């Protein structure tokens, strides 16, 4: 007759199905052509992980073969026909890990950070999502993973790349400058701040330093903090001015290249991960996305499809 | 039926009682006394003690033993088996006799491992013995074809509808069946367990039909129960996989109990499935990984 499994694979789109059904072609072809997922290779734990709980085992006589069970979503309703895997991963479970990822940055386990984060980012493709506005939030939460991700990337080179040239300053005062447009929340955001205020200040661009201190006070970071920035704010009152100029704007719209760390700003032409939303400029296009690093730069995508809702008739 | 006792407790899987009871009755016919042996055997070949069967049995020993003891160096020695099939295949072809139905349940269990189902089930056919009907109805399962599971099920169901043979037959068909169904399994494994007593194996089908509904944690009581008593125990650690997971455990712990599985049976064909999505899945990556 027919296996249970296979009834999985042709009742649903989702990937994390036929996962459970131990179909992988069929599901990396379904997360290569939905997401841009060329590179599997980070993907095998949790495909083997999610294959393993597919099905229980049971034994009908003893000295015999065990028998399989395969539970199913629908339980229920579903016939022998229209069975479909049971859940098993949630929406509510990556958001909790969120908050792990949360506390690793603000300690400054940035690289541990990012692991969890591109974690979660992966896992989000696998998930079953009941209702609309979840798959809003599974976006949201793909988003949330990226910008840390590029952003906090980006810090760890930053404070790799040397000190000595006035270039090299200008260009690390750049890269700080460029973190602060990245959408965290409000207690990294503040953290960022603080860091690039000091920068700027240092290089004697005053100027642009106010504005950092100004948009850090905003915050309403710990008073400690706030009386700092205050202090720091009214020394460059006095001499407000910009030493030397940046490739920085702080008003122009910008687009943080994953790879180079570069802006690109709003129309400039720039390539984008079909999966994370990350940026590049147009020469990674056809390579493998940093940020992601399963996807592909360059791919066109179907887009993710996370819930059944998503196909139509 | 004097064996009763000896057979039921073979049947729920507690192997133990049966041996200690198969020594206890005593034997009142040639007959009995074969069957006796047979189960007694069988019981040891359920614990995976094949030296006791294959030392034991001799070629003395009745027919219905000799098939016993085929099954066992079956099971214990991988290389003789392609040599006992083909010897099977002839004594099958080459020899009518029906009659020991010992004799068919276990080639058709050689069959059944050698992943012939159409064999196995045809010698199946020819037996007439309630565990036929019930080896046949599980076979049928495996092969997903439920509509002529259901048909033997009755068939025995016609026979014995109390015999436990019937009711674990029902709760197999039950748990393929899926919906309402799986209640009815669920209780028939309880009610046995409640019986006789908790066996590994009726704690396991019990999980089997909580998890098949949503009910995870539900489960986890029984699996609980079942790995107290036997780690190592393969559907055990396989149920718990799962179960963690839906859970919400740790991923290590769903790891330690893949582990703790390899250790008690590296052979075990959940391993090696395992094993083998691992292999293609490195396959696959190389097919859609970009070339260097």
């Amino acid at each position: 007759g027919t296996s249970p499994t296979q009834i999985w694979c042709n009742n649903s789109q989702l990937p994390v199905d036929h996962i459970l059904a131990g179909s992988f072609e069929t599901a990396m072809r379904l997360l290569h052509d939905q997401v841009g997922v060329i590179q599997f290779g980070p993907y095998k734990q949790l495909f083997l992980q999610t294959y393993a709980r597919g099905r229980t085992t049971y034994q009908a006589l003893p000295c015999l073969p065990s028998m399989y069970s395969y539970p199913n979503r629908n339980w229920k309703d579903a016939g022998l026909k229209n069975g479909v895997p049971a859940v098993g991963l949630k929406l509510n479970d990556l958001i909790q890990r969120l908050q792990l990822c949360y506390q690793l940055t603000t300690v400054g386990k940035f690289e541990e950070a990012v692991e969890k984060f591109r974690s979660i980012l992966l896992s989000v493709p696998l998930l079953v999502v009941d209702n609309k506005q979840e798959i809003a939030e599974a976006q949201q939460l793909i988003t949330i993973c990226r910008e840390y991700i590029v952003g906090l990337c980006m810090e760890i080179e930053r404070k790799k790349l040397p000190k000595e040239t006035l270039d090299q300053q200008k260009r690390i005062c750049e890269m700080a400058a460029y973190f602060t447009h990245s959408n965290l929340q409000p207690v990294h955001m503040i953290l960022v701040l603080r860091t690039a205020l000091n920068l700027f200040f240092k290089l004697k661009n005053f100027k642009t330093a106010a504005t950092f201190a100004r948009r850090l006070l905003e915050l309403g970071p710990k008073p400690e903090v706030a009386q700092q920035t205050r202090k720091i704010l009214s020394a460059c009152e006095k001499n407000p001015t910009d030493a030397c100029q940046l490739n920085y704007d702080m008003h122009n719209p910008f687009d943080i290249c994953a790879a180079s760390y570069r802006p690109i700003y709003r129309g400039k032409p720039v390539e984008k991960c079909p999966l994370s939303g990350a940026c590049y400029s147009p020469e990674f296009k056809g390579q493998i996305c940093r940020v992601t690093t399963v996807t592909e730069i360059g791919k066109d995508v179907i887009g993710l499809r996370i819930s059944p809702l998503q196909f139509r008739l | 039926d004097e064996l009763f006792d000896v057979k039921n407790a073979f049947y729920i899987g507690s192997y133990q009682q049966c041996i200690n009871e198969a020594q206890r009755v005593k034997l009142s016919s040639p007959e009995r006394e074969v069957e006796r042996d047979v189960f007694l055997y069988r019981a040891y070949l359920a614990q995976r003690k094949y030296g006791v069967v294959l030392d034991e049995i001799k070629p003395s020993s009745a027919p219905e033993l000799q098939a016993v003891r085929m099954f066992a160096e079956y099971l214990a020695s991988e290389n003789q088996r392609d040599s006992i099939v083909l010897e099977l295949d002839r004594e099958m072809s080459r020899s009518v006799d029906v009659t020991n139905t010992t004799f068919l349940l276990m080639a058709a269990s050689i069959y059944f491992h050698d992943q012939n189902p159409d064999a196995a089930l045809r010698t199946l056919h020819q037996g007439d013995g309630l565990e036929c009907m019930a080896m046949t109805i599980q076979i049928l399962l495996k092969l997903d074809r439920l509509d002529l599971a259901r048909k033997e099920l009755k068939k025995m169901q016609d026979q014995d509808e109390d015999a436990t043979l019937t009711q674990l037959a029902t709760a197999w068909v039950n748990l393929a069946v899926g919906g309402e169904k799986l209640q009815e399994a669920y209780y028939i494994f309880q009610e046995l367990a409640d019986k006789c007593s908790p066996t590994l194996l009726l704690l396991n089908g019990q999980a089997a039909c909580h998890s098949a509904q949503g009910r995870w944690e539900t489960a986890e009581g029984v699996l609980q129960e079942a790995l107290d008593k036997d780690s190592g125990h393969p559907e055990t650690l396989i149920n718990l996989i799962v179960l963690s997971q839906h859970l919400g455990k740790p991923p290590e712990v769903t790891n330690r109990y893949l582990s703790q599985l390899k250790d008690a049976h590296r052979a075990h064909p959940f391993i090696k499935e395992y094993q083998a999505k691992e292999n293609d899945f490195d396959r696959l990556a190389m097919q859609y990984a970009p070339s260097a």
